[PDB]
RNA sequence: GAACAAUAGUAAGCACAAUCAUAGCACAUAAAAACGUUAGGUCAAGGUGUAGCUUAUGGGUUGGAAAGAAAUGGGCUACA
C-alpha cells in the first residue's frame, strides 16, 4: 500500500534485452551484458530507471574507452 | 432511554466483477505470552463461529532464542548472563471463504489484534486457467 | 551429460531468466552484485545512527523555550556556576598559553 | 554480587514501588515488561528503530512531568499508533496537565510519522509495595 | 455449469468501522472522549470543561508553533506512507526576485501581500487579470 | 548526545558518594560535609531561557473575555525576571 | 483548590452495556472498570494491590472491549459485508477439478510506522499436472524442464516467484512462466531428435 | 552533539560509503569479471583507487547508538551489551527476561 | 539474652526456605544468595565531584606500531 512502482509490470523488470542494442553482438560485451541484466532482472530493490541508468552507465563508458578495447585486440564498437 | 434513532448508514455495493475465492488462509499469531494467545484464539474462533467459517485451530512448537553477555563491565568471563526470548505461535486455519468474507474476517480481526503479538497471513488463492492454456496449439 | 541434456538446461535457464550461456563462479560474481542490494545502499546500515544532533538542539530548544526540562543540562549550568564563583573558569581563547 | 536494577536495602524506612521491589530475574514470572512491540518476535525486524524511540520517549517523558511521575511509563505499540500509559501525581493543576497532554500528543506525532496517544492516571502519592 | 461463482461487495476504508461505530452508541455515565477519563482531569462545570478544552488546543497549537518555526527539526521521515499531514508547513515565499513568482506565493500566505504588489509595481511589471484578482 | 543524560539523583548519588567504599569504616570524615541541593526548587515549568509566555503554563487561559496566544517576555522584563531568578 | 471525584464505579449500572463503556482498545483505566480486581505477589501478611495505581494491570493488554457480547453485536453488522460460500465448492475434489490453480501469497502485520516486508514480494503457484492436456512427449519434456520443481510423488509442480518488487508483478511473471512452459513444452525442436 | 568524535567521524564515513555505493558497484563489475580483458581491469583499479578513501564501506564500524561502544554490540539492536543489559533487567524491551533452564 | 520434662526473651522486614523456568509429577539443573570484608576490578561501556589543557593534554590526512635472547599460563595435534 502506497508503493506503485511508477505502474511498472514484471516485463518492465525481468526483461531488459531491449536496452542492449547499442552494442556488439557477438563480442564479449554481449557476455558481460548478458550478466549485468540478469544480475538487474532478479533484483527487486531497485526501480527500472535504476536499472536503466546503469545500463547508460555502461554504454557511455564502453563509449568513451575505445582506445582501450581496440588496444585489447577484440574490434568492439 | 435516549437512544438515538436512524444510526445505521452504510455504503454497501455490489460489483458485476465475480468474487475472488480462497481455499485455505493461514493465520501464523506469534507472541511473547500464551494467555494473550489463548484469549485471542477465543476471540478468533468466537468471531469466526458467529460468521460460519469452520476454522481450525492449532499450537505450533514455540521457539527459544538464547543468547549470553559477560556479567561485569571491564572483566569477568568467568560470569555470564543468559538472556532468553520466548515465542510461542498460534495457528488459524480458515477454509471455505471468499474475497469479501476473508477481507471482513481479516478487517475484524487486524482492528482489535494486541499490541505485543504479530500475525502472518497465507492465502491461497482459487484460480480455474489463465486465457493462453485452455486449450491453445502454440 | 548428453547434448540433449545439456541443450534442455540451456532453454531452462533461458525461459527461467537465468544464465544461459556458460560462465564461470568468478564470473558469476558480477551478477550476484547486481542481484543483490549493496550494503553501502542498505537501510540497516547507511540509517544505523540516528540524529544526534537532531535529538540534542530539539531538547535543547525545548528547555530553552519552556517545556523541557534537562536534569543533567541544569546540574551541568549549577557545576559551572558554582565553579566559576569560585574562580576557576574557562580560559578565553588564546589567552590560557602565553598568559 | 548482583546490582543492575537492584535497589538496595536500608535501615527499613524506604518506600519502594512494585516494579522496584523485585529483581530482575523475576520479569516475566511476577512482573511483566515495560513495553510492548513486535520487534523483539522471532521473524521479526526493525527493533532497534523501536529500542531508540522507547529510550527517547522515557527521556522526553521525564523531562516533560518533572518531579510528579510516579513510576516509568507503558509503551504499547499497536498497529501504527503507539499508546503511552503514564501515571502522574495530582501535583498540577488540571489545566496545566491538558496543555501537556496536548502538545505532546501533537509533537510526539509530527516528530515520529506516527500517530500516539497518551493517558494519565492520577495518583495521590506514589503507591509503596514492600516496607516504608 | 455446476460451478457458482458470487459477486464482490466493495466498501469504503471507513465503511465497515462506521458500522462498528453503529453498534456502540453514546454512553450514560461515561465522560466525553476528549476529555481524560481520570476523575482529577474530569471536569466538573461547563466553564471547566469549556477551560479544559481552551488549554488542550493551547497545548496542541503551541506544539505547531514550534514544529513551523524548527522545520529542519521534522524533515526525517519514518513512515512509509509518507503522511503530509504531519509534515512541517513553510510561510516564506519560494521566489523573492521575481515578481510573478512572489506574488502568487505571498497572495496565500496579508501584510506582505501590498509589499509584494508594491515591489511589482516598482519595476513596472506588467500584471494580468490572474494575478490581480487574488491579490485583491 | 542527549541520550547520553542521566537522572538529577543518579547524577547527585555519584557526585556526594555517600555510599564510598573507603567512608564505610571511617577513612572519611576529612571534608565533613554534605550538602545536596534541589534543582527543581524554585522553577516555574512554563518558563525558559527565551522567555515565552504560555497561555497554559505562564499566564492564565483566558483574558479580557477573549483566547491568549503565544507571547514573548520583551528584553528588560526578561531580565528583570532573570535578576529576580 | 484540590478536586477529588468519585470514579464511575459508584454511578454504574448493573445492567448497563458493556461495550458502550469500551468499545475498542483502552490503557484500562480504573475509574472506568468497576470490577474490584488485584494483579500482583501478594506479600506474608498483605495482599495483591488493587486496581488503583497498579502498574502490572496497565502493562497487559486488556480485552474488555472484546467481550462475548460485544464480540456478538460487531459480528452481527459484519454479514451485510461478506458473502456467501457456494456449497458445490464443500469438497476438495470438485475445487481441483474446477479451479486446479493454486496460488499462495504472504501477507504480514507488524507494529510500528513501517509497512513494507521484504517478505510479501514472494508469490507461490501450485499447479497439478494431471488436470493439464499436456500430451505424453510434452510432459516428459516438461518434467526435465522445470526439474526440482515438479515432485514425482505428489504429481505437483511448483512456481516460487521473488523477482518482481511487487506481488502483482510477481503473480503476473508466474502466470506468464506458467504460459511459456506449457508452450514451449509442445514445441519439439531439431536437437530433440538426437 | 554526538556521542562521540569517533561516531561523529563514522556517521561521516557511512553517508560517503552511501555517496559513493553506485560508483564502486559500477566499477568493482569490471573487475570481478573475468570475461572482459585484463587490460581495462588495470585501468578500472586505478579508477576506483582514486576514489576518496571513507567512501568504502569496509571504514564502516558497527558500534553502539546510545554510547558508540566500538565492540560488545548486538547488531540485532545495535546497542552495547552493557545498556542492553541496563535496559532489560528495567524491563523496557519486551520479550527479553533472564535465561532458566 | 539460650536450656523443650525449657532458666528472658517477643520480633515487622531483608536473607534462607518456599515458589518460579528446563511446557505432566519427583529428582536434578538453572536461577537466587541479605548486611558487610578485600580502600578488590572498572575515570577507557556511559555520566561524573576535585585538580589540570584552550593556536592545545583539542580537532583533521598519510605512513608505521616491529622482532624474539629467554621464562611461563590455557587450549589443539599426536607420541600409535
Ligand atoms: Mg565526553
Ligand atoms: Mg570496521
Ligand atoms: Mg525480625
Ligand atoms: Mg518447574
Ligand atoms: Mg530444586
Ligand atoms: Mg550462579
Ligand atoms: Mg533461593
Ligand atoms: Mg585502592
Ligand atoms: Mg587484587
Ligand atoms: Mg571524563
Ligand atoms: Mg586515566
Ligand atoms: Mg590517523
Ligand atoms: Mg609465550
Ligand atoms: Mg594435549
Ligand atoms: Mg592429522
Amino acid at each position: 500500500a502506497g508503493f506503485d512502482d511508477d505502474g511498472s509490470e514484471f516485463h518492465e523488470h525481468i526483461f531488459l534485452d531491449k536496452y542492449l542494442q547499442d552494442f556488439p553482438k557477438q563480442g564479449p560485451i554481449r557476455h558481460f551484458m548478458e550478466l549485468v541484466t540478469c544480475g538487474l532482472s532478479k533484483n527487486p530493490y531497485l526501480s527500472v530507471k535504476q536499472k536503466v541508468e546503469h545500463i547508460e552507465w555502461f554504454r557511455n563508458y564502453f563509449n568513451e574507452k575505445r582506445v582501450i578495447l581496440k588496444e585489447s585486440g577484440i574490434q568492439l564498437n | 432511554v435516549d437512544v438515538p434513532k436512524d444510526m445505521t448508514k452504510p455504503e454497501i455495493t455490489i460489483s458485476d466483477e465475480p468474487d475472488t475465492l480462497y481455499k485455505r488462509l493461514s493465520v501464523l499469531v506469534k507472541g511473547h505470552d500464551k494467555a494473550v494467545l489463548d484469549s485471542y484464539e477465543y476471540f478468533a474462533v468466537l468471531a469466526a463461529k458467529e460468521l460460519g467459517i469452520s476454522i481450525k485451530v492449532h499450537e505450533p512448537p514455540r521457539k527459544i532464542e538464547r543468547f549470553t553477555l559477560l556479567k561485569s563491565v571491564h572483566i569477568f568471563k568467568k560470569h555470564r548472563v543468559q538472556y532468553e526470548m520466548r515465542t510461542l505461535y498460534r495457528c488459524l486455519e480458515l477454509e471455505h471463504l471468499t474475497g469479501s468474507t476473508a477481507d471482513v474476517y481479516l478487517e475484524y480481526i487486524q482492528r482489535n489484534l494486541p499490541e505485543g503479538v504479530a500475525m502472518e497471513v497465507t492465502k491461497t488463492k482459487l484460480e480455474q486457467l489463465p486465457e493462453h492454456i485452455r486449450k491453445p496449439i502454440w | 551429460l548428453s547434448e540433449y541434456a545439456v541443450r534442455m538446461s540451456r532453454l531452462s535457464a533461458r525461459l527461467f531468466g537465468e544464465v544461459a550461456r556458460p560462465t564461470d563462479s568468478k564470473s558469476m560474481k558480477v551478477v550476484k552484485l547486481f542481484s543483490e542490494q549493496p550494503l553501502a545502499k542498505r537501510k540497516e546500515t547507511y540509517d544505523w545512527y540516528p540524529n544526534h544532533n537532531t535529538y540534542f538542539a530539539l531538547m535543547g530548544t525545548l528547555r530553552f523555550l519552556g517545556l523541557y526540562r534537562d536534569e543533567h543540562q541544569d546540574f551541568r549550568d549549577e557545576q559551572l556556576r558554582l565553579k566559576k564563583l569560585r574562580g576557576k573558569g574557562k580560559p578565553r581563547k588564546g589567552e590560557g598559553k602565553r598568559a | 554480587k548482583n546490582r543492575a536494577a537492584r535497589v538496595r536495602v536500608s535501615k527499613g524506612d524506604k518506600p519502594v514501588t512494585y516494579e522496584e521491589a523485585h529483581a530482575p530475574h523475576y520479569i516475566a514470572h511476577r512482573k511483566g515488561w515495560l513495553s510492548l512491540h513486535t520487534g523483539n518476535l522471532d521473524g521479526e525486524d526493525h527493533a532497534a528503530e523501536r529500542t531508540v524511540e522507547d529510550v527517547f520517549l522515557r527521556k522526553f517523558m521525564l523531562g516533560t512531568f518533572p518531579g510528579c511521575l510516579a513510576d516509568q511509563l507503558v509503551l504499547k505499540r499497536r498497529a501504527n499508533q503507539l499508546e503511552i500509559c503514564a501515571l502522574v501525581l495530582r501535583q498540577l493543576p488540571p489545566h496545566k496537565f491538558y496543555f501537556l497532554v496536548g502538545y505532546s500528543e501533537t509533537l510526539l506525532s509530527h516528530f515520529y510519522k506516527c500517530p500516539v496517544h497518551l493517558h494519565l492516571q492520577t495518583v495521590p502519592s506514589k503507591v509503596v509495595y514492600k516496607y516504608i | 455449469e455446476e460451478v457458482v461463482i458470487p459477486k464482490k461487495k466493495t466498501w469504503d476504508k471507513v465503511a465497515i468501522l462506521q458500522a462498528l461505530a453503529s453498534t456502540v452508541h453514546r454512553d450514560s455515565t461515561a465522560a466525553p472522549y476528549v476529555f481524560q477519563d481520570d476523575p482529577y482531569l474530569i471536569p466538573t462545570s461547563s466553564v471547566e470543561s469549556h477551560s479544559f478544552l481552551l488549554a488542550k488546543k493551547s497545548g496542541e497549537n503551541a506544539a505547531k508553533f514550534i514544529i513551523n518555526s524548527y522545520p529542519k527539526y521534522f524533515q526525517k521521515d519514518i513512515a512509509e506512507p509518507h503522511i503530509p499531514c504531519l509534515m512541517p508547513e513553510y510561510f516564506e515565499p519560494q521566489i523573492e526576485d521575481v515578481s510573478e513568482a512572489a506574488l502568487q506565493e505571498r497572495i496565500k500566505l496579508x501584510x506582505x501581500x501590498x509589499x509584494x504588489x508594491x515591489x511589482x509595481x516598482x519595476x513596472x511589471x506588467x500584471x494580468x487579470x490572474x494575478x490581480x484578482x487574488x491579490x485583491x | 548526545s542527549f541520550f547520553t543524560k542521566l537522572t538529577a539523583d543518579e547524577l547527585w548519588k555519584g557526585a556526594l558518594a555517600e555510599s564510598g567504599a573507603g567512608a564505610r569504616k571511617g577513612r572519611g570524615k576529612r571534608t565533613k560535609k554534605k550538602r545536596r541541593k534541589d534543582l527543581n526548587r524554585g522553577q516555574i515549568i512554563g518558563e525558559g531561557r527565551h522567555g515565552f509566555l504560555w497561555p497554559g503554563l505562564n499566564i492564565p487561559l483566558m483574558r479580557n473575555g477573549a483566547v491568549q496566544t503565544i507571547a514573548q517576555r520583551s528584553k528588560e522584563d526578561q531580565e528583570k525576571v532573570e535578576a529576580d531568578m | 483548590r484540590r478536586k477529588a471525584l468519585p470514579p464511575r464505579t459508584e454511578k454504574m449500572a448493573v445492567d448497563q452495556d458493556w461495550p458502550s463503556v469500551y468499545p475498542v482498545a483502552a490503557p484500562f483505566k480504573p475509574s472506568a472498570v468497576p470490577l474490584p480486581v488485584r494483579m500482583g505477589y501478594p506479600v506474608k501478611r498483605g495482599v495483591p494491590m488493587a486496581k488503583e495505581g497498579n502498574l502490572e494491570l496497565l502493562k497487559i493488554p486488556n480485552f474488555l472491549h472484546l467481550t462475548p457480547v460485544a464480540i456478538k453485536r460487531h459480528c452481527e453488522a459484519l454479514k451485510d459485508f461478506c458473502t456467501e460460500w457456494p456449497a458445490a465448492l464443500d469438497s476438495d475434489e470438485k475445487c481441483e477439478k474446477h479451479f486446479p490453480i493454486e496460488i499462495d501469497t504472504a501477507d504480514y502485520v507488524s507494529a510500528g510506522p513501517s509497512i513494507r516486508n521484504p517478505k510479501a514480494r514472494v508469490v507461490t503457484l501450485r499447479v497439478k499436472l494431471s488436470s493439464l492436456n499436456l500430451d505424453d512427449h510434452a510432459k516428459k519434456k516438461l518434467i526435465k524442464l522445470v526439474g526440482d520443481r515438479y515432485c514425482k510423488s505428489t504429481d505437483v509442480l511448483t512456481i516460487k516467484t521473488d523477482r518482481c518488487p511487487l506481488k502483482r508483478q510477481n503473480y503476473d511473471y508466474a502466470v506468464y512462466l506458467l504460459t511459456v512452459l506449457y508452450h514451449e513444452s509442445w514445441k519439439t525442436e531439431e536437437w530433440e531428435k538426437k | 552533539y554526538y556521542v562521540d568524535w569517533k561516531m561523529l567521524r563514522d556517521v561521516k564515513r557511512r553517508k560517503m560509503a552511501y555517496e559513493y555505493a553506485d560508483e564502486r558497484l559500477r566499477i568493482n563489475s569490471l573487475r570481478k569479471n573475468t570475461i572482459l580483458p585484463k587490460d581495462l581491469q588495470e585501468v578500472a583499479d586505478e579508477e576506483i583507487a582514486s576514489l576518496p578513501r571513507d567512501s568504502c564501506p569496509v571504514r564502516i564500524r558497527n558500534r553502539c547508538v546510545m554510547t558508540s561502544r566500538p565492540r560488545g554490540v548486538k547488531r540485532r539492536w545495535r546497542l552495547s551489551r552493557i545498556v542492553f543489559r541496563h535496559l532489560a533487567d528495567h524491563g523496557q524491551l519486551s520479550g527479553v527476561q533472564r535465561a532458566m533452564w
